Formats: C-alpha cells, structure tokens, sequence
C-alpha cells in the first residue's frame, strides 16, 4: 500500500 | 483525496479476469476470425480495443453473443492480441509482427500499433 | 516465453473498466445493501472478492440479477470497497474504518483486510 | 514497453  | 492505494491490485484483477477466461466463467461473447472462435468478456475486449468499445456500446450490437470480424483478419494475430489483452505480454515475434500491427490496428489498440511500428522501423 | 510487457495495461483496463461502471454500461448485476442499490459488472466483484468468486461460479447464484447482502453489513463501507474494486484507491478513515474491515472480512478481501489491521494496530 |  503507498500513498497514491 | 485522502486515499491509499494497493499497487498490484490492478495486475492482481487482470490476472484473475484471465483465470476466469481460462476456466470458460462468465464469457459473454464469441468473437469468430474465419474459421476460429475465441470466447470472451464483452467488459475485458471494450476495456482494451476502441473497436470493441464502439461495438458493445451499440444499442443493437451490444446484445449479440457472437460477433465475426473482417475475413481479412489473421487468427493468430487475434490470437496474440486477446493474450495480451487479458495479461498485458505481447508475444511480438518477426513472424507475427505484421499480422499482429494489422490486427492492433483493426481493433484500435494504439499502444500495441506504437511497438510494432518501432520494431519494424529497427528492422529497417 | 519472449513476450514484452506494456506496464500501464492493467491500470488502464482498470481505470476503462470503471468508466463503463461510471456510465452504466454492461453492468449485470445489482448488489443491494439494507436500502441502497449499487450496480456492477459480476467479473469485476469476483475478480477482487472471494465471496462474490463463490457466488458467481455457483450453478444457480450466476444467473442473478440482484444479490442481497447480510443486513449487518454498512452501505458506505460497501460503497467505499466498490470503488476500491474499480480504481485500487481506498478511502480508509477513522470514522470508516471498523466498517470497512468487517465488510472486507465478509466479501473476503484479504489486502484490505491486512492494511486495516495495520491501520487499527497503530492506533492502539 | 519492458521485459518483464
Ligand atoms: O487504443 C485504444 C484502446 C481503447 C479502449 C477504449 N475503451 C474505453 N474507453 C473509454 Cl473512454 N471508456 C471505456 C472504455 F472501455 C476506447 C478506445 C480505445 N483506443
Ligand atoms: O482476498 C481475496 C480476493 C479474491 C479474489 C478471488 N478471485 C478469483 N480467484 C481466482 Cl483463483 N480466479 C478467479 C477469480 F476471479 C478469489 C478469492 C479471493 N480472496
Ligand atoms: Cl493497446
Ligand atoms: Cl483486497
């Protein structure tokens, strides 16, 4: 998961 | 937004739609290239071609479960596209390369036109 | 094999995918939660949910039109997971986020399910 | 385009  | 986002969800969703291809679940169309038939989801093919997305969009057109392509078409370069479609590998080989450019043409996948002109234009 | 890849396939067949949600095309299924109604493309929800994977490759479940939820579970987490399906981004809040992992452990979702974990273990 |  990452920030976009 | 404020959102997170998973990177592989949409490889993880492409190769799961292939699995279902595999398994023969939930096809919804026959795509017939002379003598071949290749079964598949109307979803996927719009997703991929500006040919099939204009197709499926057609008020008439969108209810047809079979669909025959121009008699000119190679099936294997249909072949190699629907591949591609559902896993995002092209097997471009000399061999292939200009049925498979006629093929991405016909069916308006500009990306593959693009490296199949490049590779041609290598070879030159 | 030698196959060569186009990295931006599954995205873009993703981000396309969810532009036929947006306008409503070849959706085939509604997916009711208590009073809200959401419309889908069943191979999409397989694609990413173990429970609609069982649902829509039951002999009998396959043929529905409209799928009722279990009514403990929350539209807004629903929705938020629906959009997530469609577009790898998910609007994970402090306000949201217990509904959303109890609705992700329903529709078995295990990478959502692991970053609420995460998320709630932080806080703690 | 890569090698994947
Ligand atoms: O080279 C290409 C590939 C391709 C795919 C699509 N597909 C869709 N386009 C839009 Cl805007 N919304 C939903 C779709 F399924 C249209 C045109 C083209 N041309
Ligand atoms: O957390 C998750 C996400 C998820 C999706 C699927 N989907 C499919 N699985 C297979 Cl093997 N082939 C085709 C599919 F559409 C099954 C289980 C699970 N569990
Ligand atoms: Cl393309
Ligand atoms: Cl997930």
């Amino acid at each position: 998961w990452v920030i976009p | 937004d404020s959102c997170i986002q998973f990177t592989r969800h949409a490889s993880d969703v492409l190769l799961n739609l292939n699995r279902l291809r595999s398994r023969d679940i939930l096809t919804d169309v026959v795509i017939v290239v002379s003598r071949e038939q290749f079964r598949a989801h109307k979803t996927v093919l719009m997703a991929c071609s500006g040919l099939f997305y204009s197709i499926f969009t057609d008020q008439l057109k969108c209810n047809l479960s079979v669909i025959n392509l121009d008699p000119e078409i190679n099936p294997e370069g249909f072949c190699i596209l629907l591949d591609f479609m559902y896993t995002s590998r092209l097997n471009l080989r000399e061999g292939n390369i200009m049925a498979v450019m006629a093929t991405a043409m016909y069916l308006q996948m500009e990306h593959v036109v693009d490296t199949c002109r490049k590779f041609i234009k290598a070879s030159e």
